């Protein structure tokens, strides 16, 4: 499994031949192009995203699209390597830090931090409201796991995060219900014959960045699986509902 | 002062190096 | 062959040293002008014809509260020279109060502490009380305990503090005292005790069911958690915890020796009737998040250590009950390393109630005193305040006015956020 | 010990300081043969702050009195509570300044300023623990305005460890008795942000309108406004001599309210002022106190709060009283009016308390503002100063006494300089 950078920054000697080891592992000519790059002089310098600021003017459905792009032009990690530690059950403020000095590093980011650097970034707008959603799902014999941010700005649901997969990670806010949502990852997942098990779906995140409100997953979770879709979108349904009018507590 | 040039150092390579296997996993 | 001594700095700490002492007269029956009509030995010393001096240093930089004290009806309970004064303010600047006015001053203090612990055989450690937020609590304190640290090394310090509020503040220049006196009370005391006003004006609106609470009754609640802690010495019950005990109990690393306290039942007379309080009851009030003296919610944190000082009736099978019942609830969160987290102490002594405040006269009563690491966030709301001043320079001139140096503010902050970070990286799991 | 002097210049400040003088003496119980009959010990525990003791156990003042013009000094004695002043501390001039700043500063202020540094310095050492001083004058003059400079500037040469308190009154443009407040007002302030550490700026419009709109008087003299601020005056200096739940003397006021050096010119209130047929229908809390208070209404200074954020303020309330109210208030007061308060100051009000109220109420509270607001008043002056100065109208009369010309543009300059400076933070 993919491990994970604790010694702050710059990275340490250990997780570092750790890091080299495992890439010289895996990719099949191995030492050729990993010596190269070690021993290379001089290297091209990658450029700095600017991190957008949010316009009056422009629309909130092409907000919810230039986020996107930022993250889609920050290179999605796949070096197995995870560079920012995060907790679940860390305060929310925590959590702020380590998103805003991720985007001054401007580093390779997975799924996790990717929605915690979407939460940073919607932070600013009352209007829109986010929440997370995620999937443990069954394929060639083990189990997995993602983790996207579901948005519900004016009346409509979309979803933003990140995966090595296209589809996976993107939809704009054209959703009437989010069981619809909901059902179109399941029907993207199993474009890829990946069966999912468990649904999970969390709460609306508070607007106050300096708090110590812990973020919630687990608050409703079904067997997507077991059982027929039309109780799923019912029992769907009634959860928006019933997060929607702030009921829930 | 050198602590700069050793983030540069490290930016660069680990992008170049996801590059990398970026195309792989294309290939894959 | 038990003792602590007193030392009270500032308006804070003065007004509340009021407080206590009223109290501690009143529980071992000693007449306000000191006659009695062996276990007052921890706090008051017999010098022939019955006459009973307290040990305190009543000390502030301006006279006006302790000439209130010295006209005060107290005015012969305390012999007359502990009563130090200054000529001015420290005027709410720390620099005054640590290089400029405390350097006249502290020698003439030292001295009489030097006196007061060579009266005594033996000595368990020092009581100070002091306010954040002012340039007296500040600084002064500061000097004092860097003097007697390096003066006894092998004496604990118990700091009783009074942390600024969140909202509610009385001061303009408050994160800057704290944040330099952060590094006084860290590395030199051995247990700082954080309370705050806002918590108490909620627990006197609810509780007490009081509309209008001024600080006296603040500064009864504060003097009834220090008679309890200061209980074990002065009593005997079933389980005694002296000061090195719960010490010992408490912190489970050097550097992290902040806990906040509870007390129950706080209630008010005419509920007392349809309440039962039994020790179920009590135990279970200590721990809902609206009885924290500190305005923070526990329930975002977890509990490294904990310490239920009961007292009055009760028997330690009713304890263990209750705490059982606690271990089960999911709510209440401990650490993962502390698979034993409860230090009980019984006393058959019960609360005393002054005649002129508003309290229940109640049978049994529990101080609960935790080693959370819910604390973090009264802190880090204070480093907020600095950063958005500091920013600006604003007010730094008054204090390098005063021969302090720039460089300080800065290391101030970055001991404060190693401090923080420190307390959040024990409690993660496993 | 933490005493204060007290000086007067000019004929205002010689009325207000008569006024003053008069409410504190009240306050405290003190005869106007000099004899104490009051009634309560905590007068006599702190009345060393304001009064010497002298033999026959009566008290005499410690105020000096200056002026060009023996007239002021002769209707001083004449007036009631005038007999408590010892002689010797009254020193006058032959001839007054003729509203000549030149002429109070250079000519003829320097003939007398030796007598009043000889005075003050011989007060200063009939003392242990002097907290600073305090005078009280006008910027629109020329024995007020200039030989009060000169003094506080003296002053300061000497003592550059202690504080002052200036309470000036300024030129408004619309009440104006004088055709050249703006040259005599420039040159003043010019020297005024230097020399002092917290001026209270005070003006005739707006205690005018206060007389008429809030107190609802016909005729209005110049006792009603010399009242209300010399209420102010002893407001201010009130934790010195009375004990209270919070207590609050000047230098904490100084460092909680003068974030940056050159910022410390203040607009005070005071609370409750009610006339008298609406005595009856008023409850005397804490929430009509501090709604009182921030009212623009009820303003000592003619300009609008509105127009301008609070750097710092402080209200130094008086009575008995619970201090969860004066949190509570004090905090949703700001909470309401976000957008009249600054955003890089977390908070924004330094309370205080005290036990003793004044004599005919139970309940009070004086209000002390810095606003970003106050520098429209020195921008009128400015307008009326480069309205003059272009044509050089009635200038000669200060070349004439040796004065020379290019201390109006540095003057100006530094009024631009200062207005600059609090535009900044806005
Ligand atoms: N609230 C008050 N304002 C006053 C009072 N007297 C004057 N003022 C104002 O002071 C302004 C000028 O004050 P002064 O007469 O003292 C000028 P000064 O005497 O210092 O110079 P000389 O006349 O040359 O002696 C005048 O425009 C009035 O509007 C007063 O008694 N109370
Ligand atoms: N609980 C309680 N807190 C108080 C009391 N008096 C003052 N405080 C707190 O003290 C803080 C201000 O600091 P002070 O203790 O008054 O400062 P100081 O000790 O007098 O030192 P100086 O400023 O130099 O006079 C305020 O924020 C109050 O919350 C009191 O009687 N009881
Ligand atoms: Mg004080
Ligand atoms: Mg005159």
């Amino acid at each position: 499994l993919f491990h994970v950078n604790k010694s702050g920054f710059p990275i340490d000697s250990h997780t570092w031949e750790r890091m080299w080891m495992h890439v010289a592992k895996v990719h099949p000519k191995g030492g050729e192009m990993v010596g190269a790059i070690r021993n290379a002089a001089f290297l091209a310098k990658p450029s700095i995203p600017q991190v957008p600021n949010y316009r009056l003017s422009m629309t909130i459905p092409d907000w919810l699209q230039a986020i996107q792009n930022y993250m889609k032009t920050l290179q999605y990690n796949h070096t197995g390597t995870q560079f920012f530690e995060i907790r679940k059950m860390r305060p929310l403020s925590g959590l702020m830090e380590t998103a805003k000095e991720m985007t001054r590093e401007s580093l390779p980011i997975k799924a996790l931090e990717a929605v915690i650097l979407g939460i940073y970034l919607t932070n600013g707008q009352p209007s829109i409201e986010r929440f997370p959603i995620s999937f443990k799902t069954y394929f060639s014999g083990n189990y997995f796991h993602h983790v996207v941010l579901g948005i519900y700005c004016n009346g409509r649901y979309g979803s933003l995060g990140m995966s090595r997969r296209a589809e996976l990670m993107d939809k704009p806010l054209t959703f009437r219900t989010l069981s619809d949502l909901i059902f179109d990852f399941e029907d993207s997942y199993k474009k890829y014959l990946h069966t999912v098990k468990k649904v999970k779906i969390g709460l609306y995140v508070p607007h106050e960045p300096h708090s110590f409100q812990p973020i919630e997953w687990k608050q409703l979770v079904l067997n997507v699986s077991k059982m027929l879709r039309a109780d799923i979108r019912k029992e769907l349904e009634k959860y928006a509902r019933d997060m929607r009018m702030k009921i829930l507590k | 002062s050198a602590q700069q040039e050793l983030k540069q150092r490290q930016r660069a390579e680990i992008y170049a190096l996801n590059r990398v296997m970026t195309e792989l996993e294309q290939q894959q | 062959m038990r003792e602590c001594i007193s030392i009270h700095v500032g308006q804070a700490g003065v007004q509340i040293g009021n407080a206590c002492w009223e109290l501690y007269c009143l529980e071992h029956g000693i007449q306000p002008d000191g006659q009695m009509p062996d276990s007052f030995n921890t706090f008051f010393s017999e010098t022939g014809a019955g006459k009973h001096v307290p040990r305190a240093v009543f000390v502030d930089l301006e006279p006006t509260v302790i000439d209130e004290v010295r006209t005060g009806t107290y005015r012969q309970l305390f012999h007359p020279e502990q009563l130090i004064t200054g000529k001015e303010d420290a005027a709410n600047n720390y620099a005054r109060g640590h290089y400029t006015i405390g350097k006249e001053i502290i020698d003439l203090v030292l001295d009489r502490i030097r006196k007061l612990a060579d009266q005594c055989t033996g000595l368990q450690g020092f009581l100070v009380f002091h306010s954040f937020g002012g340039g007296t609590g500040s600084g002064f304190t500061s000097l004092l305990m860097e003097r007697l640290s390096v003066d006894y090394g092998k004496k604990s310090k118990l700091e009783f503090s009074i942390y600024p509020a969140p909202q509610v503040s009385t001061a303009v220049v408050e994160p800057y005292n704290s944040i330099l006196t952060t590094h006084t009370t860290l590395e030199h005391s051995d247990c700082a005790f954080m309370v705050d006003n806002e918590a108490i004006y909620d627990i006197c609106r609810r509780n007490l069911d009081i509309e209008r609470p001024t600080y006296t009754n603040l500064n009864r609640l504060i003097s009834q958690i220090v008679s309890s802690i200061t209980a074990s010495l002065r009593f005997d019950g079933a389980l005694n915890v002296d000061l090195t005990e719960f010490q010992t109990n408490l912190v489970p690393y050097p550097r992290i020796h902040f806990p906040l306290a509870t007390y129950a039942p706080v209630i008010s007379a005419e509920k007392a009737y349809h309440e039962q309080l039994s020790v179920a009851e009590i135990t279970n009030a200590c721990f809902e998040p609206a009885n924290q003296m500190v305005k923070c919610d526990p329930r975002h944190g977890k509990y490294m250590a904990c310490c239920l000082l009961y007292r009055g009736d009760v028997v330690p099978k009713d304890v263990n009950a209750a705490i059982a019942t606690i271990k089960t609830k999911r709510s209440i969160q401990f650490v993962d390393w502390c698979p034993t987290g409860f230090k009980v102490g019984i006393n058959y002594q019960p609360p005393t109630v002054v005649p002129g405040g508003d309290l229940a006269k109640v049978q049994r009563a529990v101080c609960m005193l935790s080693n959370t690491t819910a604390i973090a966030e009264a802190w880090a709301r204070l480093d907020h305040k600095f950063d958005l001043m500091y920013a600006k320079r604003a007010f730094v001139h008054w204090y390098v006015g005063e021969g302090m140096e720039e460089g300080e503010f800065s290391e101030a902050r970055e001991d404060m956020a190693a401090l923080e970070k420190d307390y959040e990286e024990v409690g993660v799991d496993s | 010990m933490r005493e204060i002097v007290h000086i007067q210049a000019g004929q205002c400040g010689n009325q207000i300081g008569a006024k003053f003088w008069e409410v504190i003496s009240d306050e405290h119980g003190i005869d106007p043969t000099g004899s104490y009959h009051g009634d309560s010990d905590l007068q006599l525990e702190r009345i060393n702050v304001y009064y010497n003791e002298a033999a026959g156990n009566k008290y005499v003042p410690r105020a000096i009195l200056v002026d060009l013009e023996p007239g002021t000094m002769d209707s001083v004695r004449s007036g009631p509570f005038g007999q408590i002043f010892r002689p010797d501390n009254f020193v006058f001039g032959q001839s007054g300044a003729g509203n000549n700043w030149a002429k109070g500063h250079y000519t003829e202020g320097a003939e007398l300023v030796d007598s009043v540094l000889d005075v003050v310095r011989k007060e200063s050492e009939s003392c242990d623990c002097l907290q600073g001083f305090q005078l009280t004058h006008s910027l629109g003059g020329g024995t007020g305005s200039g030989m009060g400079t000169l003094l506080i500037s003296k002053i300061r040469e000497e003592y550059p460890d202690r504080i002052m308190n200036t309470f000036s009154v300024v030129p408004s443009p619309k009440v104006s008795d004088t055709v050249v407040e703006p040259y005599n007002a420039t040159l003043s302030v010019h020297q005024l942000v230097e020399n002092t550490d917290e001026t209270y700026c005070i003006d005739n419009e707006a205690l005018y309108d206060i007389c008429f709109r809030t107190l609802k008087l016909t005729t209005p003299t110049y006792g009603d406004l010399n009242h209300l601020v010399s209420a102010t005056m002893s407001g201010v200096t009130t934790c010195l001599r009375f004990p209270g739940q919070l207590n609050a003397d000047l230098r904490k006021l100084a460092v909680n309210m003068v974030p940056f050096p050159r910022l410390h010119f203040f607009m005070p209130g005071f609370a409750p002022l009610t006339s008298r047929g609406s005595q009856q229908y008023r409850a005397l809390t804490v929430p009509e106190l501090t709604q009182q208070m921030f009212d623009a209404k009820n303003m000592m200074a003619a300009c609008d709060p509105r127009h301008g954020r609070y750097l710092t303020v402080a209200a130094v309330f008086r009575g008995r009283m619970s201090m969860k109210e004066v949190d509570e208030q004090m905090l949703n007061v700001q909470n309401k009016n976000s957008s009249y308060f600054v955003e890089w100051i977390p908070n924004n009000v330094k309370t205080a308390v005290c036990d003793i109220p004044p004599r005919g109420l139970k309940m009070s509270a004086t209000f002390i503002g810095n606003s970003t607001a106050i520098q429209e008043l020195f921008k009128r002056i400015s307008e009326q100063f480069t309205a003059m100065f272009r044509r050089k109208a009635f200038l000669h009369w200060y070349t004439g006494e040796g004065m020379d010309e290019m201390e109006f543009t540095e003057a100006e300059s530094n009024m631009n300089d200062l207005v600059s400076e609090y535009q900044q933070y806005q």
